[PDB]
């Protein structure tokens, strides 16, 4: 429940992060317009990446680990080979198909990668063509953050419509329409499972759902927190579910039962990203006070 | 603890040192933030100075200048407003010859975005400029239209103070923050005299905080 | 705004065929999970010094 | 892709001196951290010099220290060595190397034309045989046997291996004994203790012909195997 | 007379240094809290917390050892020590009000080129070279011993006299001036600049001006009564063994001057928190944060205790 290690960021400001599938290194997104690769046991940074655009607001780390995506606001997502010849970190394409902002991306696969956008819908794309496959429409908000099953087959998307809605990837349809929340939702995140997903948002109410139930099986509410949250993790086994919070904490409810099992409280300023491994050793916590912290 | 330890030691401290670099040559520019609004004379002001945002740079003297226009964003205001907090100056453009259009005159939803973007938390103290535009179409058309409550001479003179004046009342939780205001006459030849006198007020009151003398 | 709501209603009657499951049961496949991965959960049973790297 | 041609490589006077570069085109040498490679004109890969990225480490070895110098040059996009003090065994084939180092980087991995120079403790590590007669078709083994345990406080030994094909450029196989490199048949697979390695060719064929080599990553001063010949 | 005089001078000594000593404790702590957030002032005063109470704390430590009247149980290395240590925290301190006022009026004036100097490495640039040319001053001061009487001294010859003229006009005199330039150059470019409201002006012309008055008032009378030894030994009018009136009422004023150049030292971390506005809002969280870590307040225990007794 402690610190065990401090990265202590790059330069200024940290939006986003995702765990790599060694779960050794993390990728760190940032409004300076630098992404880092880090690494966890060494505390050394391991790639720099320049932007063209200085504004970006989401980050992906592929599965394979070849690849990594940063996008923002520029209506033009940038997908960059880790692993080249030249050694260098070089853009695959520009992928410039919503007329919004790139809220989330996110990477099923090499080949199609799912973008989440400003523009009210989210969109499959392949890189080879750099053309939309399935529209996903519907989202009446634009859709600020989408989580992806372990099967990658089928992921939910949330927006500012208080609701959330599943989506099929293959042929581009809407599968559930998920609604109970008050506020715009801020992120989502999925069960490891595959079959349930809970979600924060800024009303300070934790929320917990199943795909096929499309029911909430139980909300996790303080009196105390009227502070919104702005991340959602869980951990391997269940039995936890960590929280960011805009009350400059972050908290850990219990899964099943939500009591205060863990009170975070190392980070200073608002906990922008929280990201748990995928084995789940380790918990990271990003926020705009330039720093990185993992904890165990 | 070898070769490979050392030399991953080696290009940690490397890229270190090109960042600080970085930061260090990026923080000297000036940030400004453009809030044009329609016909508010984007081309008139982005030709003064010479499908996302539109970045754009411009050098006076020894200051370097990047401005970011925000322009056909379609999307909800908040979401991405935060992003331009530390922005030094924001930057407003409101036409004066709207007064006789309705879609709600363009005059008093312009006032209500002023408003809103006055009272809010993250621009407690950020210094506030508005320029205006089409005062010379105003003044030739010109009152009734659009504020009746004026009851007031359709003099220019007259009528740009009141409007002004109005425009200025709208400095809500901005006791620090500042509303210099102009009287844009569009031909005027270098408007960013103005920015840059702001701007170095600015610069000069927040050194003394630099200082902690003010 | 008449035309929006038109594709958004067969947007609701394609969601006639909800799939369909008991909450007590979907709560069952939470707690069931758990004890799969549970040993190797270092959270709720944290990994002594030997078998922990992140020393 | 990349581009590795070294610069005159001649005759030097005996214990005399002569700048030898490689010039360098078509990768981010500026992050690149640049190696050296003897090649004795029968006989034995040794290595002599690095040089890393931000040229602030230089490590030498045994006959290499003092009478040799190394250099760079960042924005013409190039790499120096000086050698002073030439004898026959400061005669052999350099090839100009780069490697990349971070967790998973693949160091060694290309390599240049020669430098044709001739005038007129430390970790041992030994094959077995150096010669070994083969069918075009069934699997074989060879064996680098060290002298210490090359399995670290962390968990992972650091072991590379590497190919030379007859009169050309040598290549990396399988780095840190589980990971083959790219451009690499699987057919090629090492294996071993901690302390005992092993080779796994497997249906090999007519292009697997040519020395194999062994190399500790575990003390700064790395030294090579001795070669072994898989003749048909 | 002279005994019970500097015997109650230096039980006030001991009662200032009682009074003053946690403030410039506490000083370094807070300038360090700062330090990470920080500009080139916050360190400029935490290097002034470091050079502040070693010796105003340690002059009293030898006072209350032994009452000087010059009984010296040490092997006077101690002294000689505590000599250097008392000559350079002053001119330390002095020159360093100097430089940060030059930093106030580069920043004002300059305020391009300032923003690029303003690193704290090129902070901790000046103050070493500060320091050793003191030194260099010091070094003579060191060489210059007679085996005599060091606390006061008075002849014709004025020797030591002359030296001490002249680490007054090197230390002092030019210092003035610098602080005098730099001040009347804020006063005229804050007038002349229109945007500042007046009240603003007004209260950085009080804060500037309290800080100039009060090095002023206590320290240059001192280098009153130091400029004097010149015409006075000079023209030996000045200097009479036998009519030890004039070597009383010069030793009187010497120690009324140490006592009030000690005072100001003391209300030197003091003015470091006293004039500035921001001072007032971090004073007052400090304040409630030793509220809350004291636990004195005890509401919750008071509504735990009226719930229990019924
Ligand atoms: C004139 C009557 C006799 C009583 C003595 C009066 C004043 C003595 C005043 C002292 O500052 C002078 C002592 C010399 C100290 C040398 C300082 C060295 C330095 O810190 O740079």
């Amino acid at each position: 429940m402690r610190t065990r290690r401090t990265l202590r960021g790059h330069l200024a400001k940290i939006y986003a992060m995702h765990w790599g599938t060694d779960s050794r290194l993390l990728v760190s997104a940032s409004q300076d317009g630098k992404l880092i690769i880090w690494d966890s046991y060494t505390t050394n940074k391991v790639h720099a990446i320049p932007l063209r655009s200085s504004w970006v607001m989401t980050c992906a780390y592929a599965p394979s680990g070849n690849y990594v995506a940063c996008g923002g606001l520029d209506n033009i997502c940038s997908i960059y080979n880790l692993k080249t010849r030249e050694g260098n970190v070089r853009v695959s394409r520009e992928l410039a198909g919503h007329t919004g902002y790139l809220s989330c991306c996110r990477f099923l696969d090499d080949n199609q990668i799912v973008t989440s956008s400003g523009d009210t819908t989210c969109a499959l794309w392949d890189i080879e063509t750099g053309q939309q496959t399935t529209t996903f429409t519907g989202h009446t908000g634009d859709v600020m953050s989408l989580s992806l099953a372990p099967d990658t087959r089928l992921f939910v998307s949330g927006a500012c419509d208080a609701s959330a809605k599943l989506w099929d990837v293959r042929e581009g349809m809407c599968r559930q329409t998920f609604t109970g929340h008050e506020s715009d939702i801020n992120a989502i995140c999925f069960f490891p499972n595959g079959n349930a997903f809970a979600t924060g948002s800024d009303d300070a109410t934790c929320r917990l759902f199943d795909l096929r139930a499309d029911q909430e099986l139980m909300t996790y509410s303080h009196d105390n927190i009227i502070c919104g949250i702005t991340s959602v993790s869980f951990s391997k086994s269940g039995r936890l579910l960590l929280a960011g919070y805009d009350d400059f904490n972050c908290n850990v409810w219990d899964a099943l039962k939500a009591d205060r099992a863990g009170v975070l409280a190392g980070h200073d300023n608002r906990v922008s990203c929280l990201g748990v491994t995928d084995d789940g050793m380790a918990v990271a916590t990003g926020s705009w006070d330039s720093f990185l912290k993992i904890w165990n | 603890l070898s070769a490979e330890d050392k030399a991953a030691v080696e290009r940690s401290k490397m890229i270190d040192r090109n960042l600080r670099e970085d930061g260090e040559k990026a923080a000297r520019e000036v940030k400004l933030l453009l809030l044009g609004a329609g016909e508010s004379g984007k081309s008139t002001i982005v030709k003064q100075m010479k499908t996302g945002i539109v970045e754009t740079h411009f050098t006076f003297k020894d200051l370097h200048f990047k401005m970011f226009d925000v322009g056909a964003q379609r999307s909800e205001r908040k979401k991405w407003i935060h992003c331009f907090e530390g922005v030094t100056a924001i930057i407003f453009c409101v036409a004066l010859s709207d007064y006789d259009l309705v879609l709600m005159n363009r005059m008093h939803e312009s006032m209500k975005l002023f408003d809103s973007i006055c009272n809010n938390k993250w621009f407690t103290d950020t210094s506030i400029i508005l320029f205006l535009n089409k005062k010379d179409l105003f003044e030739e058309k010109i009152l009734t239209i659009c504020y009746p409550e004026y009851a007031g001479s359709n003099t220019y003179e007259e009528a740009a103070a009141y409007i002004q004046c109005q425009f200025e009342d709208l400095n809500k939780r901005k006791d620090t923050k500042e509303i210099y205001t102009h009287f844009t006459c569009s031909t005027d030849t270098k408007n960013v005299q103005f920015v840059f006198d702001a701007v170095t007020d600015v610069i000069i009151k927040n050194n003394l905080k630099d200082c902690g003398l003010f | 705004s008449i035309a929006q709501a038109r594709k958004l209603v067969e947007q609701l009657k394609m969601e006639a065929n909800i799939d369909r499951i008991k909450v007590s049961k979907a709560a069952a496949d939470l707690m069931a999970y758990c004890e799969a991965h549970a040993k190797e959960d270092p959270l709720l049973t944290p990994v002594p010094a030997s078998e922990n790297p992140f020393r | 892709d990349v581009q590795l041609v070294e610069s005159g490589g001649g005759l030097v006077q005996p214990g005399g001196s002569r700048k030898l570069s490689c010039s360098a085109s078509g990768f981010a040498f500026s992050s690149f951290g640049m190696h050296w490679v003897r090649q004795a004109p029968e006989k034995g890969l040794e290595w002599v010099a690095y040089i890393s990225s931000g040229s602030g480490t230089i490590y030498y070895a045994d006959t290499v220290k003092g009478r040799f110098t190394i250099s760079r040059d960042d924005p013409k996009n190039t790499l120096f060595l000086q050698m002073t003090s030439l004898r026959s065994e400061d005669t052999a084939m350099y090839y100009c190397v780069r490697s990349i180092y971070y967790y998973g980087s693949s160091p060694f991995d290309f390599w240049g034309q020669g430098t044709t120079l001739t005038v007129s403790s430390d970790i041992v590590m030994t094959q077995a045989t150096s010669s070994v007669p083969v069918t075009p078709g069934e699997s074989v083994s060879i064996s680098c046997r060290s002298s210490k345990s090359l399995l670290h406080s962390n968990g992972n030994t650091y072991l590379y291996w590497f190919l030379q094909r007859p009169g050309q450029s040598p290549q990396l196989l399988i780095y840190r004994m589980s990971n083959l490199a790219s451009g690499v048949p699987d057919r090629f697979s090492g294996s071993g203790s901690g302390t005992a390695f092993t080779l796994t060719i497997s249906r090999l064929e007519a292009e697997d012909v040519g020395v194999y080599y062994c190399m500790q990553h575990l003390e700064y001063p790395l030294t090579f195997g001795a070669g072994t010949k898989l003749e048909l | 007379s002279f005994e019970e005089s500097r015997i109650v001078l230096v039980v006030v000594y001991s009662a200032v240094c009682t009074l003053g000593v946690p403030a410039n404790c506490l000083t370094a702590w807070l300038a360090l809290l700062q330090v990470l957030q920080g500009n080139v002032l916050a360190v400029y005063l935490l290097c002034l917390a470091l050079c502040e109470l070693l010796y105003t704390g340690t002059l009293p430590l030898w006072v209350i050892y032994i009452r000087n009247q010059h009984r010296w149980t040490l092997g006077l290395l101690a002294c000689k020590v505590t000599a250097y240590i008392f000559f350079c925290n002053i001119y330390v301190s002095i020159l360093f009000l100097c430089c940060i006022s030059c930093d106030r009026f580069v920043a004002v004036v300059y305020a391009l080129e300032s923003r690029g100097r303003r690193r704290r490495r090129t902070a901790i640039l000046i103050s070493a070279c500060i320091f050793i040319l003191v030194g260099i001053v010091h070094y003579p001061v060191f060489q210059t011993e007679d085996k005599e009487t060091c606390f006061d001294m008075l002849q014709m010859d004025s020797r030591i006299a002359g030296y001490y003229y002249a680490r007054f006009t090197v230390g002092f005199a030019i210092p003035l001036s610098i602080i005098a330039f730099t001040n009347h150059r804020i006063f005229r470019s804050i007038k002349q600049s229109m945007g500042l409201s007046a009240a603003q002006k007004a209260k950085v012309k009080h804060s500037a001006i309290a800080v100039v008055v009060i090095f002023l008032v206590c320290f240059a009378p001192y280098h009153l009564v130091l400029l004097v030894k010149a015409a006075a030994f000079s023209y030996y009018r000045g200097d009479r063994n036998a009519m030890c009136g004039l070597e009383e009422r010069l030793y009187t004023a010497s120690v009324v001057f140490l006592c009030l150049s000690t005072v100001n030292g003391v209300a030197d971390p003091i003015i470091y928190v006293l004039a500035t506005d921001h001072s007032r809002q971090e004073v007052s969280r400090i304040h409630k944060g030793w509220k809350e870590w004291s636990m004195k307040t005890d509401v919750t225990r008071l509504t735990h205790s009226r719930d229990t007794e019924e």
